[PDB]
């Protein structure tokens, strides 16, 4: 038996089986609805799709995510998501196969509850378990003492672990995330003429911010240097055409991170909350966490950023550690990778939740022993 | 109303309680002063006796 | 809230009260057990003193 | 003449004159400044709101506390602290008026030294003297021995006293306070959906606390109740209405008091820190110790912590011990009291550390025999 590892995040699932390199199966967790008249009879359409087919008909549906900062605010969509990666993108019958689910620190309850009510009763799963991202990327990252920066697309958080045990009271989570650096990306363009309203036209914004943006090392220097010269520059063709040329805002958008002031945020930056959780830790331990300083998910991924966050961090803390930041080229999806070898493992094969442990427990197993 | 009436209820029941522990402290009063007598009274008498003993 | 804070209040009270007579009565019944025994060893030894007490 | 009692803790200025039942002034120790940028002209903003004011433009301002744990951090915005509580809740010149401050005991030196500087240079009183907090408690009590535990905001101290002598050796400070069960009640309030980040609603949750938490007299039965029933469930009423509803969360958070491990911490809980200090005094005065224990300060405040505080004290103490939990309603200004009463006594007068001792001394005049 395999067991899945399907990793939802919030804005990209991305699944597969346990036992892999990568996952095999990553489309954004969308599910579009049409929202104009349909005159074809016989065209046969659909009511709703769900996907990477819903990025085919963008001008045509109106597209909702079903989880907003880690937390699922729709059932029925997420619903549909989870039928979709499990019949169609990966083709399995989830009734003869263990699920390893993730999510983020610091989350309701019910949101973890309500999540193996369903993967029990809808999808009928033999049995089922939640992880927390930070320990996955841990483990995939080779180590077992560090603090894991886990930027994903709508919350990010550090989590503190020393030698496997993690630091519970030292856990920061921010709700700062790459859909927030999309809205003040659609919000800046708008200086130059341009204007990205439709949910449609915020996924040419997402992409456009992937292929541009850049996290600068020194922000003032960079602002300067953008007045005066011309030479950061770049263009990018619309699926029109009317090639945008952008300027500094291909820097001030991923910024939003070292200043969260800038969409009116009072936490803050990344930097600021990684030596925060540092100095919340014990004082025994901060050696080894200043050198492991572990980044991961899609939002680690501008270039710079690396080197950004190691100046920070090197001017906070005192000059006597050397500071170390930890970024692989695969930060994407080192939650996954780390959810395939946790779920591999056979000392976790008695750690699952089984289903005759949730029917005889209800769903309050889950806070339980059985985490 | 319901509160009116369980507050007055509790308050009966805690004058009540009131007065069982307050005899019950006495009584313990009571115990402790005769078992510190006897206690006393039992060293007495076992000095008397070891005396007489060693004769 | 008048009435619920004031019954809340109460009923804390009710329940330490209880807790104060629960083991004021065990320690009483503790208590009455040691003198019992303080009593027969006071009647033993008075007895073998009594006995001694001839000669 | 008359002595101002300015009792500035940590969180709650209280200031008065000496020789009144209660202080005069009441506000929290606070000062905000504005993180928006102020668009109508002529409307004459200033730039730092400090003490009741604050409060009310919680919602435009970033609030700073300037004690931390007892000790100032902030020298700047003490001295507007303290120039607010002269001049506009008092309105008295500080020029002919002695002024009693208060200190927790076991505090950095320069702590006390540059308090003293300021209140001669800056302010110009012709006197100034320098309070124990717990001695002051004690004064209010109209006690002259007990073991008084003044759990403030910022530190919690134990002082045992006996025939009005102090025995350092025995002093214990935890700085387990009021502002880290905020901290912990924002964490744990996560678990049900509600989130609380900004510095502005860091006082709603401090609102939320004082009105809606108790501390359980059995922690574990009060967790199997609220598991089993809902007749625990109040519900709260936030600023723009959106009632939320708090159930296990009323008795955990004060329970940190009890079980420092909740946030990390590895110190003992209250019961057994006061045990302790007992315990570290010598064997003729325990008895009186056991008899007199005097709580005082803010978070001595919840329901059910007397009860609590003497069931565990006394399953520790031995069999044969009376012991008994002073907790006057006017707990939370103890120490202002006190220190109205010491500063009106007679005797007291030739305490005072006048402007030409300190002129001719220094400001080291402050540990020295002149206390
Ligand atoms: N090369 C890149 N540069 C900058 N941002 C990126 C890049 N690739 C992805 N992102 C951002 O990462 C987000 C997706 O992160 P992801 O790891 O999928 O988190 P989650 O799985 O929780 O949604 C997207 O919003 C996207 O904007
Ligand atoms: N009724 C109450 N119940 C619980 N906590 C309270 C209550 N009243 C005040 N507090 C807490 O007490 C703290 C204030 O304590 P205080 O005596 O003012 O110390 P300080 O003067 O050093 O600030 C606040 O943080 C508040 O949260």
């Amino acid at each position: 038996t395999t067991a899945l590892v399907c990793d939802n995040g919030s804005g990209l699932v991305k699944a597969g089986f346990a036992g892999d390199d990568a996952p095999r199966a990553v489309f954004p967790s969308i599910v579009g609805r049409p929202r104009h008249q349909g005159v074809m009879v016989g065209m046969g359409q659909k009511d709703s799709y769900v996907g990477d087919e819903a990025q085919s008909k963008r001008g045509i549906l109106t597209l909702k995510y079903p989880i907003e900062h880690g937390i699922i605010t729709n059932w029925d969509d997420m619903e549909k998501i989870w039928h979709h990666t499990f019949y169609n993108e990966l083709r399995v019958a989830p009734e003869e196969h263990p699920t390893l689910l993730t999510e983020a620190p610091l989350n309701p309850k019910a949101n973890r509850e309500k999540m193996t009510q369903i993967m029990f009763e809808t999808f009928n799963v033999p049995a089922m378990y939640v992880a927390i991202q930070a320990v996955l990327s841990l483990y995939a990252s080779g180590r077992t003492t560090g603090i894991v920066l886990d930027s994903g697309d709508g919350v990010t958080h550090n989590v503190p672990i020393y030698e496997g045990y993690a630091l519970p009271h030292a856990i920061m989570r921010l709700d700062l995330a790459g859909r927030d650096l999309t809205d003040y990306l659609m919000k800046i363009l708008t200086e130059r003429g341009y204007s990205f309203v439709t949910t449609a036209e915020r996924e040419i914004v997402r992409d456009i911010k992937e292929k541009l943006c850049y996290v600068a090392l020194d922000f003032e220097n960079e602002m300067a240097t953008a007045a005066s010269s011309s030479s950061l520059e770049k263009s990018y063709e619309l699926p029109d055409g009317q090639v945008i040329t952008i300027g500094n805002e291909r820097f001030r958008c991923p910024e939003t991170l070292f200043q969260p002031s800038f969409i009116g945020m009072e936490s803050a930056g990344i930097h600021e909350t990684t030596y925060n959780s540092i100095m919340k830790c014990d004082i025994d331990i901060r050696k080894d966490l200043y050198a492991n300083n572990v980044l991961s998910g899609g939002t680690t991924m501008y270039p710079g950023i690396a080197d950004r966050m190691q100046k920070e961090i090197t001017a906070l803390a005192p000059s006597t550690m050397k500071i170390k930041i930890i970024a692989p080229p695969e930060r994407k999806y080192s939650v996954w990778i780390g959810g395939s070898i946790l779920a591999s493992l056979s000392t976790f094969q008695q750690m699952w939740i089984s289903k005759q442990e949730y029917d005889e427990a209800g769903p309050s197993i889950v806070h339980r022993k059985c985490f | 109303e319901d509160a009116d009436r369980k507050y007055e209820e509790v308050a009966r029941k805690l004058v009540i309680i009131e007065s069982d522990l307050e005899r019950a402290e006495e009584r313990a009063e009571l115990s402790e002063g005769k078992c510190a007598e006897l206690e006393e009274e039992l060293k007495t008498v076992t000095n008397n006796l070891k005396s007489l003993e060693a004769q």
